[PDB]
């Protein structure tokens, strides 16, 4: 199932990112392909199908890698990346 | 009641561990609004002391407060539900040092549970066992605190008493500022045990002729003032949670 309906979409998503800070070393294509979307605050991001929250975004982040090793279970993770990337993230 | 709430709208999500009463489960009620669902064990406290216990938490609120959303009495076990703190109990969020705490953020942690502690010393009520055991931590690190009045309820917390409590047993608003004051020492020293070289027989000896917690490593003179005012051995001569917060905000803007 999904979390959030208004974020299905990768445009949608990306709309999000308008007044998102320009110091954060992490690109806003990055985050809305790999299902995130800015919340308002700082640089907190949730997912759009499991509501995942992931904030303090360092320089040298993969949005993928992180959806991974903190949210295996997600659905659209696996649909995307695949499962055998998903275990090999989380095998570490 | 009419503080009751249908088990019919929760739904169970992650089993945050079992502590104190019971056991603690993270759930959604109604399916958007994050709650902590204390589940009390059959018989671990008082089923007419689970009366005043509910009552009093009830009619209470504040901003640095875990809120008591109700209650769920017309089943066995009885659950409490409450807001959900997603980093848990302050004790282990000190003690993970995977955060790398700074002085203005130790000392914004102290801000939370002073502003709190305030609020029950305006309604008279007394927590009778202040420590970072009963304290929790949400997502965004601010420090609440939980468990107040449950002391009276269902080994003893010797090393947050003040000397009247050891040697007489008498409780006053003083006696959560002695209680804070160890607390404060308790996040300056990232979830070290106060008086660890000291057995419970020795620390209530040991406070009697006037030992007091060391200044930790990363608290400074003004914040170890702040936290010995607290250590007065006459009780009259201890501040109130106003004038703490006063001198709180002040070393916060110094
Ligand atoms: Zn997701």
């Amino acid at each position: 199932s999904i979390s959030n309906l208004s974020m299905q979409t990768h445009a949608a998503r990306m709309r999000t990112f308008m007044y998102w800070p320009s110091s954060v070393p992490v690109q806003p294509e990055q985050l809305a392909s790999a299902g995130f979307y800015y919340v308002g605050r700082n640089d907190d991001v949730k997912c759009f199908c499991c509501d995942g929250g992931l904030r303090c975004w360092e320089s040298g982040d993969d949005p993928w890698v992180e959806h991974a090793k903190w949210f295996p279970r997600c659905e659209f993770l696996i649909r995307m990346k695949g499962q055998e990337f998903v275990d090999e993230i989380q095998g570490r | 009641g009419s503080w009751e709430i249908d088990p019919k709208d929760l739904t169970f999500l992650k089993e945050l561990g079992t502590g104190q009463f019971g056991v603690v489960k993270y759930g959604k009620w109604r399916g958007q609004y994050d709650v902590a669902i204390k589940m009390i064990k059959e018989g671990s406290m008082s089923e007419d002391e689970f009366i005043e216990e509910a009552k009093v938490m009830m009619n209470l609120s504040h901003e640095k407060l875990v809120q008591l959303y109700g209650v769920c009495t017309k089943q066995r076990p009885i659950f409490i539900i409450t807001e959900y703190m997603a980093n848990g109990c302050l004790l282990n969020y000190l003690r993970e040092m995977r955060h790398r705490f700074q002085t203005q953020q130790l000392l914004e942690m102290c801000k939370d549970v002073c502003e709190a502690m305030e609020y029950l010393e305006s309604k008279q009520f007394l927590h009778r066992d202040l420590a970072a055991r009963n304290c929790l931590v949400n997502d965004q690190g601010v420090v609440k605190v939980s468990d107040f009045g449950l002391s009276r309820y269902v080994k003893f917390p010797v090393r947050w008493s003040p000397p009247e409590v050891l040697m007489y047993s008498k409780f006053s608003s003083k006696s959560d500022i002695w209680a804070f004051g160890v607390l404060m020492w308790e996040i300056y020293s990232l979830g070290k045990m106060p008086y660890e070289r000291f057995t419970n027989s020795e620390t209530a000896e040991h406070i009697a002729q006037g030992l007091r917690l060391y200044r930790p490593h990363l608290a400074s003179e003004k914040v170890y003032t702040i936290m010995y005012s607290c250590w007065h051995e006459k009780a009259d001569e201890r501040p109130t949670f106003k004038i703490l917060l006063s001198n709180i905000l002040d070393v916060m803007d110094e």
